């Protein structure tokens, strides 16, 4: 097993966390391409796999605490741009793909902290530094 | 209690005894630890907080629960209500200076008032949560 | 407790000993200090309070449960009752007037009603919501 | 960290807060325009990233006080405008963008307040004053 | 309690001790404040009720969870059910008329039934729901 | 703030409330017509906002009491009409618009109260006597 | 106010009470054809009101309790029919519809009651007892 | 009333209990075919009945328990058939209908038991024993 | 009954449990063709039952444990793959089909572990070993 | 406590001190009133429900959820397993007859099981589940 | 309590005293009953179950979360610690033989671990949660 | 408790009585058992854990949730804040050795601190949150 408070999400300015990450995580999707056939075996569905595309989404929330890279995190969304962010994941390491800021929201009420969401979804390649 | 908790307590017990009001309506009976003598009897007690933890992944912090009670040996406890209005009107939204790490919101919670023994004695307490950070 | 609860207690007091029925039902005896003496015996008490804290960004209110209850010295309590149906209808849609800030609502909720000590004296609570703003 | 309180959203008359304001939440979007191509590396999903448009939405929720400001909302509903608003973060700033009223609605009980959520989203460009 | 108590008590007094049944099975022995005597045992007792204020706008109503016990000092106590038995037989949908408002069904609640003392007297509590309108 | 007994909806015979009356809402509402363009200053969503149609919509709950008013709806709903309906904010003052009866259910339990939701909806143009 | 018992739904074999209805709720409906045109004073929404169509719908749950009726219930469904139903208002009186059956559900559990909802819509044209 | 215990769902080898039945419901469908004309009396819609077609769905959940008839439900699933399937309702008496296996899925934890939900539909016409 | 730990899914390098695996859950599809014809006994849905495709899908969830296996997971989802995967039931027996690695999404907070879902659906024709 | 509570205390009594084992595993030691004597001390006890009043519209029924406990003086309380294994043989899945109404199903609940005083008494109760239909 | 707790306790009796490790830590001090003499005084103590009925139409079964206790006269509980380390090792998903039905898993549950009187003996429990088959 | 719970009170035993700080805030004073003696009465006590049996089908671990108290003599409890405060330096994020499997985390969660008897002695509970790995 691995601690919460390994795994990590990151934005350029070189990566620094960004302040406040109570709760994340990065979600990876496929589509699943059906090519289903009349002659199949037991008429089980099949499926052609690597063809259909493949996608990775990061939803990283937390207490807002403002820091050099969280300011950064307002300069992706309004000058819009689709820079290198990058997600560890304790035992496996680092991703480093080009994600974009698809929303963020930061949220305040009469007597709890100022918190935000920050969701995320990849814009190109992924990697994987094993 | 939490790495704050040294400096919080000492805190909120110095913007107590610099208010005006609840200098002119207890005195100079606030305190933790109760100055043995003859008991003046209309003082008011900071000790128990209690943290519920909220922290980060970088950098940590603290729910204070902080109580202040309100002790009154009058006969009614209208008395006991202004000295805690005036508690509650030095405290919320404070933004004080602490000595580890800084508060960034003092607010207000539930504060329960009743007779505590035989009668004779009001206990009002005042829970305020102090969100501090680290 | 809130700043607020110093008004409050003196202004149900206020509405209290006012309504003509209760006066003569209970009398004089409507009190939070028991004047002593002899202990007359079917008198309220109004003093407990509890706040839940209802506040803004800008301002800050509260919400008063406030307890009052009804003791009884006679053999049953259907004397105790219209006693207390006319504490509830004296102070549900009270809209009085305090001394820092204003309520808006005076609601009612849970009142018990049960014997508190050798079966002889009858407590009948009344918990009255108080959503005062300051 | 920062305060909730300081967070505020405020409507113009010159800019004031609106009475009670218990909760409040600023919200950015966008919709992530998709430019999938034959040849990708891994097959990740590819994204233009900056062609796409990119919104703003205000939820402030609390006690219905009546202020001269608390009519102005009134005023923006049914007489339909864009006037500017302002939602400042504690520490960032301000945001001064020209929003609209797009859903607000007055409720209270038996025994609660007269409470009301206000629903706001964004109608021209928007600002960062830093 | 709410204003509709000091009727509410008074009858469902009524409709008690004019059963058939529960007159040959208790007796006279209904009462909320207990004829002093000899304690004849195997009596029934109407009174705690509390309040969980179902209101309006325009007027206002009560929820009267009332407690009746059936108290038996038999030595087993299936002689206190048929008792507790005349007692829900007389009081399910009873529709009644009170003085003070109406109510609009009189429903049945939770009836735990143990040994109070010693295991010599035996509790029955009956929690009927009385929605009233005032 | 206000009491939350203030606020009230009411039916035409000259208008009275409704007898229960436990929770009630008005909500107004709008679709904002986007309006996007190729030039905008950091590709921020446009809206003209006036030009899009705006609504209102009540919902009053209670217990079923029996009134001159309460069969009043029974009446407006079976004999379709859209009458004038008047929701009264404690500060603000009465609403006057006409509305109709969209959607009424009475519901009752083995051992609860016989209970009714009202939900209305704007059929006309409303008012504000401020 | 109404006792929750008195409002009762029943069907035809004469009419008798469905043994077991723990919970009851009969709601109508409309679906609000919108008429609005260009000119409108303040551009609130317009609404026709009277033509569109109207609807009343039956949910009955509680305790499968075998009765002469609930076998009724029974042969409605198997035998595809449109009889008369009749829910009864406390105060306001009986409704007498012609409602169909259009979905029922007998459950149990393996410590539960044998339960059941009985959900109806309406068939027909309605009334009113008063 | 009747026992929760009473009522079964049952499969053919000839029928017998699936082992673990915790919950279990057989559930009726129509879909209501509406006819409404222009001349209605009071705008009441208007339903045919008995022309649109009618479903049966049994949803049958609890542990999983090895038996000869809990395998036969495995091999109902694979190799695609439409069986005879039997609820028997306490009173009413069984079914017996041709059901299929649309969906079932086995289900355990790290500490729980092995459970399953065994969701059923109707596949042909069905019957009623009195 | 049968044990929760003794169902297990696993992954090929020869198959080894993947690490933390919680809770787990094999769920079996159909789509349920329907046939419905003019001519029925009672009106009842006509179902072809065998031509329709049929499906299986494995949710497993659980902390994340970093095995060699584990990271196996990793590899099908870059390099886009299907191979076989295995969820033996306690007593059925093993299914052994390809399956694919639709979605998976490992997910960490500042106090709790870092843990993960991993969501799989049928790939080609199954099997069961009795 | 419900009208059938009365009849269902002696059908599960009847039930008991009929099954051939828990009558060579306790003996005639069933009962809710204890005979006095010399107290054999490897007795059962069946008195105490309560009720989770579940009606309708039309009739009304009732939930007893009644505990049956198992007392043993012995000094390991295997013994007393047995003799409430037996019980609960003995009961789920009763079907059997009341004298007012009839149940429907007598199912199973929570059976707790410690030591009640001293560690010499071993008190295993056992909660059944008795949904009665009046 | 259900029937197969006759035969659960008898079984996880006999995979104690039968481990090597929890032999040469505790001894033979493993029961239900103590063995009175000089009470040795590092025993563990297995009583205390409840049920959680988990049963079926077609069957029944239940959900035992017994009750293993770890006393220990040392001056420290870590001693403690490794005899109820031996205690789990020996018991989470043991698969063992029962008289009565079977179980299909014994998975564990909370385990507190405190001071129970005048701070001189130490009291772990370990839930371990028994779903059995009947 | 679990196996791990024999190494897990070893292990942050042998990480207090190593910091720098608490030991010239405390001194030697930190343990599990009490030397016997004077009672210095500035201590801390390491005991009180409870597990939530957080585990897996492949291997299992759990969720330590020990206490560790603060007591101290002086007439205020600022002296035990930061004693407390050096407790929670040394803890949250720890990453230690242990002797049975790992621990993956040890976190900080609620911190209550308040008088325990005749006020004076002054008890601050510290609850971690330790994810061990069996």
């Amino acid at each position: 097993a691995q601690n919460g408070k390994d795994l990590l999400i990151k934005l350029d300015l070189q990566f620094e966390t960004i302040a406040g990450l109570r709760a994340t995580r990065i979600s990876f999707n496929a589509e699943t391409v059906d090519v289903t056939s009349l002659e199949s075996q037991g008429g089980w569905r099949e499926l052609l796999g690597g063809a259909g595309v493949r996608s990775a989404s990061i939803s990283g929330a937390g207490v807002f605490k403002d820091a050099d890279t969280d300011e950064r995190a307002r300069q992706i969304f309004f000058d819009g741009e689709v820079p290198e962010f990058q997600v560890i994941i304790p035992d496996f390491g680092i991703v480093q793909g080009p994600f974009m800021i698809t929303s963020i929201d930061y949220a305040g009420s009469h007597n709890g902290e100022a918190s935000y969401e920050l969701a995320m979804a990849s814009a190109g390649a992924l990697s994987f530094t094993a | 209690s939490y790495a704050v908790a040294g400096a919080l307590q000492a805190a909120v017990y110095q913007q107590l005894r610099a208010d005006a009001v609840l200098a002119a309506l207890v005195g100079t009976a606030v305190y933790d630890a109760v100055p043995p003598g003859p008991l003046a009897g209309t003082y008011v007690s900071l000790g128990p907080e209690d943290v519920a933890d909220a922290s980060d992944k970088t950098g940590a912090g603290a729910v204070h629960d902080f109580v202040i009670s309100v002790i009154t040996d009058a006969a009614g406890f209208a008395t006991a209500k202004a000295a805690a209005a005036a508690v509650s009107d030095a405290l919320v939204g404070a933004d004080l200076v602490l000595s580890r790490g800084r508060l960034v919101g003092l607010w207000f919670l539930r504060a329960k008032a009743r007779r505590v023994e035989k009668a004779d004695m009001r206990r009002i307490d005042l829970v305020f949560r102090a969100r501090v950070e680290g």
